[PDB]
RNA sequence: AAACUCCAGUUGACACAAAAUAGACUACGAAAGUGGCUUUAACAUAUCUGAACACACAAUAGCUAAGACCCAAACUGGGAUUAGAUACCCCACUAUGCUUAGCCCUAAACCUCAACAGUUAAAUCAACAAAACUGCUCGCCAGAACACUACGAGCCACAGCUUAAAACUCAAA
């Protein structure tokens, strides 16, 4: 179909975010999208499906180190799209919309209040 | 002596020997991974079934079933079963592609019984039975 | 099932390594396409979308590779410049 | 007779709290003049006793109003349009009687009085069902209906109650 | 303001000009030669290259101030000193000879110390997002509770149960009392850091 | 949640079902189609064109008898779901998908390119699609809708398939 012409050119929400979320999981437990990507062990918090089904929002758990956290940013951003293709070939889904990877950082609060509590001066009855 | 890799074949002799016994002679642990289960069961070289735990048996129930933890579980259960039999080297043959499939290999690990080998067994069809229709969601 | 156990698709421990050898056991299913097999077994795939599937696959492999050498074929002239103010 | 304004869509959308025009999973007949020539090929409706369902907005409802019936029971299964038909009862004083509840399970029977049931030989006993529901619930209700027709219960203890 | 963003604040601390040139790192070396070109703001009246100053007194002071009537402030924080100074010596001439070991006499010590003892770690914010206010833990920063500590102080010490007696004699009181992690505001630090475990779940909606 | 608990795991025996990888190959056949292994037959024409109807074939679906039945599955039941729920998810199981002998004769049956022979010089050429043409032959088309329609005729079809108009109407399509 001149290939190199086209290359030159809610309740459901709530199930299709789980499904996703599995569905994506189960992608990054193996190195079907790429061994660099299966090195790094990216774990995934959330799937997020924008309200007209424009854009998927995966939201991946963030490391302490940022060059580390730099890095994993630039293969999802490079294998976003094979994951797409990936999960569209498997018949997850018949029409996924276009996946982006979003940093996750709410821990982060829990995490500095609990080694502030673990320090901190409660006096009598603690 | 370069580390091979393959198995020992039972033909040609080794040197090979885990405990004074033969590669043939290791108990063998085989894990079911399944979506929503996982199920192992530890048997002798001569087929006798020595321990057995899922994530049902563990209390998990339902979509608890089907998570690393719950596989986990199952595989120390399966574990400490098969330590008060004797067991100490295993051969782990694993078989499908569901979220247990390595948590079971934790669990086991750590459990006290030693892997000295993993095989995949997962069922893959030269296209027989005919699957069924993807999920219109 | 008639074939001998032990043999096909087996990996051997170094050193109590496990996550290794579990590491390299998925690359060779990888590799091997036993994974994207097992992973597209799972539904019933019709024929004319398989031959959709496999043709876009064959010809972005295609492209993608030409694209490449162009670009490669194109980087040698990438350096500073000789004639820099003319 | 004074009515209302028929409701439009924004406000319907506004009463269903729902803020878009693509979450609204119905289909309104919001045309009077449609729903006039439903209730004209419905029959003769003077001095009868019609029980409608499925009202919604209540097109089919100021259409049966607008004709010289006896008494309108409705029933609704929002509590988010009864307002609507409140008022539009307080339009029509005694003619519309809005009932919450399901048509799969409202007992007709009891609903009319006992000097409507004619003999099921004679002619249609005065008593008409109209009605334009959604085609997910028209289907159990036509069977459950033929079912009462094949035993002369419900509805047609009056008889041979005409449906529309 | 009067002063140009060109204008660059003073550096008052006498030593540092005073470091060898041996001495210098490459960066150090770079900003001394930077700052010449610089133009550098008048320094205010207020810190000095004394050798007593005390930048943490300096601003207890500053914040004791009413109209700008810094004369009575400064004379009030001396007064503080001098009693706590005065109690010091009172209770280590009273006390037994093994007990002078562990006496402090030093009031710039105890006022350190008792400002310290009082900073809280964990905070309360009032955020209002579904309609109703939430009071959430955060972090503070430092700067924030070393304020938060003299602003408690004083306030302790403004409070109008305290009738007659004096602004120096009820604060070296408050000093000498947090100096032994006892007292008011020491109690008011605790129900803070008790207040922010209590909604220590309300971390997860922020 | 229903369902099963004559259930589930290892091991052994075991299809009238469909044929991983090779295949990133682009082959065979008039088309439709054809991708597990072996063997037997076997892939017309020493000019070209030549049919809605003549003579032989035509995916999938569908219909007669007999048979097989793992899995899948129109329908049919049950489970869960808002406030007119999920038609869409889950479980069970039919016609059917398979074999033998007959029918039915339709597809976006498309490379949306009629068959043979020739040319690349021209002005290349409405646009897009797929560079522009020539010679010769058969088939077909002459505004839209009425109309993949009515009637007539034919057919293993009985509503089906092929062929296929007219009246009124419009200035457009
Ligand atoms: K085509
Ligand atoms: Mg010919
Ligand atoms: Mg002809
Ligand atoms: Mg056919
Ligand atoms: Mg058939
Ligand atoms: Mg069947
Ligand atoms: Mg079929
Ligand atoms: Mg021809
Ligand atoms: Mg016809």
């Amino acid at each position: 179909k001149n290939w190199l012409k086209k290359f030159a050119s809610h309740a459901r929400l709530r199930a299709l975010n789980g499904l996703l979320y599995k569905a994506l999981t189960d992608l990054l437990c193996t190195p079907e999208v790429s061994q660099e990507l299966y090195d790094l062990n990216v774990e995934l918090s959330k799937v997020s499906l924008t309200p007209d089904f424009s854009a998927c929002r995966a939201y991946w758990k963030t490391t302490l180190s940022a060059e580390q956290n730099a890095h994993m940013e630039a293969v999802l951003q490079r294998s976003a799209a094979h994951m797409r293709h990936l999960l569209m070939s498997q018949q997850t889904l018949r029409n996924v919309p276009p996946i982006v990877f979003v940093q996750d950082k709410g821990n982060a609060a829990l995490a500095e209040l609990d080694q502030l509590l673990a320090v901190a001066d409660f006096g009598p009855r603690d | 002596t370069k580390f091979s890799i393959y198995p020992p074949i039972p033909g040609e002799e080794s040197s090979l020997r885990w405990a004074g016994k033969k590669f043939e002679e290791i108990p063998i642990a085989h894990i079911k991974a399944s979506h929503n289960n996982t199920q192992i069961q530890v048997v002798s070289a001569s087929n006798e079934p020595l321990a057995f735990a899922s994530c049902g048996t563990e209390g998990f129930r339902n979509a608890k079933k089907g998570t690393g933890i719950a596989a986990q579980t199952a595989g120390i259960a399966a574990a400490a079963r098969a330590k008060q039999k004797g067991v100490i080297h295993i051969r782990v043959v694993v078989k499908g592609l569901g979220p247990g499939r390595l948590s079971a290999m934790h669990g086991l690990i750590m459990g006290g019984l030693e892997v000295i080998s993993i095989t995949d067994n997962t069922p893959i069809p030269h296209n027989g039975c005919r699957p069924r229709k993807a999920r219109k969601l | 099932a008639k074939h001998l156990k032990f043999i096909a698709r087996t990996v051997m421990v170094q050193e109590g390594n496990v996550e290794s050898a579990y590491r390299t056991l998925n690359r060779i299913l990888t590799m091997d396409g036993l994974i994207e097999d097992i992973k597209h077994r799972r539904y019933y795939e019709k024929p004319c979308r398989r031959r959709q599937r496999e043709s876009y696959e064959r010809c972005r492999r295609i492209y993608n590779m030409e694209m490449a050498r162009k670009i490669n074929f194109l980087m040698r002239k990438n350096r500073a410049d000789p004639w820099q103010g003319c | 007779c004074r009515l209302p304004p028929l409701p439009t869509i924004r406000e319907i959308i506004k009463l269903l709290r729902l803020q878009a025009a693509k979450q609204l999973s119905q289909n309104f007949l919001l045309d009077l003049r449609l729903t006039d020539k439903i209730v004209r090929k419905a029959g003769n409706l003077t001095n009868a006793y019609v029980y409608e369902v499925g009202p919604g907005p209540g097109g089919i409802t100021r259409s049966i109003l607008n004709a010289d019936v006896a008494e309108l029971l409705v029933v609704e299964k929002d509590t988010r349009f009864i307002p609507g038909l409140q008022m539009l009862s307080d339009a029509a004083p005694g003619k519309l009687r809005i009932v919450h509840g399901d048509v799969l399970t409202f007992k007709v029977e009891k609903a009319f009085s006992e000097s409507l049931k004619r003999p099921w030989e004679d002619d249609p006993p005065n008593v008409h069902i109209i009605g334009n529901l959604p085609f997910s619930v028209s289907t159990p209700l036509i069977i459950k209906w033929l079912e009462n027709i094949s035993c002369r219960d419900g509805p047609f203890v009056y008889g041979r109650t005409q449906m529309t | 303001s009067r002063y140009s963003p060109e204008f660059k604040d003073p550096l008052i601390d006498k030593e540092y000009y005073r470091k060898p040139v041996e001495e210098l790192t490459e960066e150090e070396k770079y900003v001394r030669e930077l700052k010449k070109t610089q133009l550098i703001k008048a320094a205010p009246a207020g810190k000095t290259s004394s050798v007593f100053e005390d930048p943490v007194i300096s601003k207890f002071t500053n914040m004791m101030m009413i109209g700008g009537n810094k004369v009575l402030a400064r004379s009030l924080m001396i007064q503080t000193l001098e009693a706590v100074k005065r109690k010091q010596f009172e209770k280590y001439h009273a006390a037994s000879a093994e007990e002078q070991a562990t006496i402090e006499r030093n009031p710039y010590t105890i006022f350190h110390q008792a400002l310290k003892n009082c900073e809280p770690m964990i905070g309360l914010v009032p955020i209002l997002k579904g309609g109703r206010f939430y009071q959430v833990p955060v972090p503070l920063p430092d700067r924030r509770r070393r304020f938060l500590a003299m602003k408690w102080m004083i306030t302790e010490c403004r409070d109008k149960k305290h009738q007659r007696t004096l602004m120096p004699e009820k604060l070296s009181h408050k000093l000498l009392e947090a100096f032994h992690n006892q007292g008011p505001v020491i109690k008011r630090k605790h129900d803070l850091h008790k207040m922010a475990e209590a909604n220590r779940a309300l971390a997860h909606y922020r």
